[PDB]
């Protein structure tokens, strides 16, 4: 979704968002 | 050594324990010494209204010997790009322009001129005009405020405009088929362009133009102008330095 | 998402020598070739491969009469702002800077009648005394003797000898780093001519070539004009 | 942790030609295909592969009577804002810029009766004198002669010869860089017709094709309207 | 065209511009 | 010349400077 | 196109120890070589390979008469700001910091007549009691006995024993971390001479070498001068 | 010495500091 | 712990934090 910049992962996806299982 | 002089070409002697180099000459490198924003010139901006005096970036004039002047007239022909950095020293109470937009517009060798009004910003009444050729478009404009701006300055690149394969400093001939007193050392556009400064200011401040001459190439050496009177024979000239005595 | 940064206190300041350019407002400007010969990259370069007349008295040369002998012929405090070395290329170049580290060379172009001979002596006096004033005093130092007649000029290399790795391109009150000494030339044999009548004096040009180990370091703005 | 940065003094300024776009506020907008032919990438392109009538007097053509001879037929100062080259594509394109470096071509479409012959002469006068005013003066320069009758038009390439690698797309007071000279056509043989009665005059179209080495460099805003 | 900086693709070309077919 | 920072080529050399031949 | 960033609140602040320099305003300055020997990288280094006289009474040495015996000879609270260890290199170095972790060494250079013998005792008293005041009390601790005559000096290593990994380079009111104890030397045998007449007293120098496990951590500004 | 940030060499060591031999 | 950004090591871990043994 609307996040097409190569800086979005400055904060790795754990801190960024959530996680399912 | 016995010199058979007169045929130009110098003549050396070479002592014993010749001395090792260091520094590598480097600090005398033409392109290098000239790649630094100098403080050259200084003008007065334009009121948005009326007709302008298109400023021209011709840094091949010299006179006030601020060691950048002589250096440019050490060569015959010169080719380099340019880069500028306008600043703007307030001249009175630095709180009288609550905004000051300044339409620094650069022009390339040959661009037309005649700039009367044609723009106008409509808003609730009053409406403030902008200079016709000042607006944005073809030739790079920069809009910077003169209020709260922790550096009322700008700055950019300006690649070599002029038609000439290289820029001749001192021309011996003339510039136009009208062998006229003026067109002697003129030559049509031995320069880097122009600039038109318009802002609601114009008064209450000046500027301090600047030049960064990257890719400076110099040709045909010339003699380097003394810059200091002659002293009293036999002796030294004494300028107060870092060193000195006390 | 958004990167985290911190401005240095300095930040929104000028910097008149920032190693890095500015924003390229005009682009793709292809530039035409240049066919002019006699181009240069380095300034030392031009003063090494080129002499320049030192200004003695108001002229670039001293005399040689058949009434000299003892007296000094030419003298000057070897520092890049000493009288003679004032008008020279090599010396005028210097003032864009602050330091030099080189031994200099001088060439003596004798211009007297082709029926004239002068023979002669040069001498370098390292700093110490207060200017020897007779060759008999000066010859006890480093000197060279030369006989015009068939030569048609001469060359003398005033070396670099001092405890500091760089000296001053600007002269000032007596320092261990300003003065490198004197340069002197003497009448080791008073001039001679076919007739003292036709040929009174002989002359000699004093040309200054940058030495082979000479270099200028440190650019510096120009002070006031004095 | 936090990166260390320093804003240039310039910083929060405009820049009307920053090599780099802006923030993409709408995204993923796929766009439909285009099937229209007659497309272009370069502007020089269109003026090279296309002529345009030069405006002599108010018309795009000169005459040819059987009473001419000496007099010039067509003349204009070869500079992209000289009268004739005013209405042309090639010249009107130019004014978005500041410089050109090209030799031009012209085509002479003779339109007189099919019972008419005119024979003729063109000439390019490099800048120097003050406009030769008779072929006898002009023929001593670069010229071409042409005989209508079976041709049905003609072509002449006014080259590029000057010391500057680019000239001015804007005319001004006599400079070494404004004027490239004149273009002239002459009555090397006064026109002829079946009857001087039926066929009075013949005409000829003056079409301007951009030369094969011609190019415009440097975009520039438009001054005032004058 | 006039975008010769190596930061133009911070926003990948989908968000940046359009697309044809 | 005086540009020894590894950011000088943010604008590729076409936009930066000129070109000869 | 434009990168997205966020300044930390701190941002445009100073920082008197930012791990990272500043903007290089002068460049390419090549620097001349250095031939001076006796150079150093580390400060501990110099105080390890070098002693310094401890200031007892106002002098760097105690006495030894043939009327002593019981009484203590030298005593001081082993902490880097205790009287004796005040003027020493090792102690004066310390005050640029806040912490030390080292056992110290002392060397006893006996200077009495070459016809003098003194024999003797040193003792380290860990912190607890209130300063034993007779060897009979002190000998029950860690001590060393030494006999001048042929030695010509001696060495004693006051170790490091305490629950804290680093102690205080600054002394203060009795803490478990200030005081490491006392250092004591005793007259285990009252001095002797060829004649009590010629040789009254013998002396002994108290030199302080940094121990072999000693180090200073944490630089700290200097307080007030007191 | 106290410069343990991976940005210290933004200005290459020629402009940064000096040089010996 | 709560430092999941790929800029945390701008200052290498010597300047950043401490060290044990």
């Amino acid at each position: 979704g609307n996040s097409g910049s190569i800086v979005q992962n400055f904060y790795m996806q754990q801190y960024q968002n959530s996680i399912d299982a | 050594v016995t010199n058979v002089g007169e045929d130009g070409e110098p003549g050396e002697t070479e002592p014993r324990h010749a001395l090792s180099p260091v520094d590598m000459h480097v600090h005398t490198d033409v392109s290098f010494l000239l790649d630094r924003f100098f403080d050259v010139e200084t003008l007065e901006l334009s009121n948005l209204t009326g007709s302008p005096a298109t400023h021209v970036l011709d840094p091949f004039g010299s006179t006030a010997q601020l060691a950048w002047a002589r250096l440019l007239n050490t060569c015959t022909y010169f080719f380099s790009d340019l880069e500028l950095s306008i600043q703007f020293k307030f001249t009175t109470t630095p709180s009288s322009v609550g905004e000051g937009f300044v339409w620094v517009k650069w022009f390339p060798v040959g661009a037309p001129t005649k700039t009367t009004d044609a723009w106008q910003l409509e808003g609730g009444g009053n409406s403030v005009r902008i200079q016709q050729l000042a607006v944005a478009g073809m030739s790079p404009t920069v809009v910077f405020k003169i209020a709260g701006s922790r550096s009322q300055a700008c700055g950019f690149s300006v690649p070599y405009t002029s038609m000439w394969r290289v820029v001749p400093v001192f021309y011996n001939g003339w510039g136009a088929p009208t062998k006229e007193k003026a067109t002697y050392n003129w030559l049509p556009g031995a320069h880097f362009g122009s600039i038109l400064l318009t802002s609601d200011a114009h008064d209450k401040g000046g500027c301090y133009l600047r030049y960064r001459f990257p890719r400076a190439n110099m040709y045909c050496p010339r003699p380097i102008p003394p810059a200091f009177t002659r002293p009293a024979d036999k002796t030294r000239h004494k300028f107060p330095t870092n060193i000195n005595k006390q | 998402a958004p990167i985290r940064v911190v401005s240095v206190p300095e930040s929104d300041s000028f910097m008149s020598s920032v190693p890095d350019n500015s924003t390229p407002l005009y682009p793709k400007v292809v530039v035409p070739p240049r066919q002019v010969p006699g181009r240069f990259t380095n300034f030392i370069d031009v003063a090494k491969q080129t002499y320049s007349f030192c200004s003695i008295s108001g002229k670039p040369y001293f005399e040689v009469t058949n009434t000299s002998g003892d007296e000094p012929l030419f003298q000057m405090d070897v520092s890049l702002s000493a009288a003679e070395l004032h008008g020279t290329y090599v010396a005028s170049l210097s003032s864009f800077f602050a330091q030099y580290r080189g031994s200099l060379n001088f060439n003596f172009i004798f211009t007297g009648a082709a029926a004239t001979k002068a023979k002669f002596l040069v001498a370098f006096v390292p700093p110490h005394s207060a200017a020897p004033k007779t060759r008999d005093e000066a010859m006890a130092c480093i000197h060279a003797v030369w006989d015009v007649g068939l030569n048609s000029a001469f060359s003398f290399n005033v070396p670099y000898s001092s405890p500091a790795d760089f000296m001053a391109v600007y002269s000032a009150e007596a320092t261990v780093v300003n003065v490198s000494g004197w340069l002197q030339v003497y009448a080791l044999t008073a001039l001679t001519s076919t007739d003292i009548a036709v040929n009174s004096k002989g002359r000699v040009l004093v040309a200054v070539s940058a030495g082979p180990d000479f270099s200028l370091r440190h650019p510096v703005d120009l002070p006031d004009k004095q």
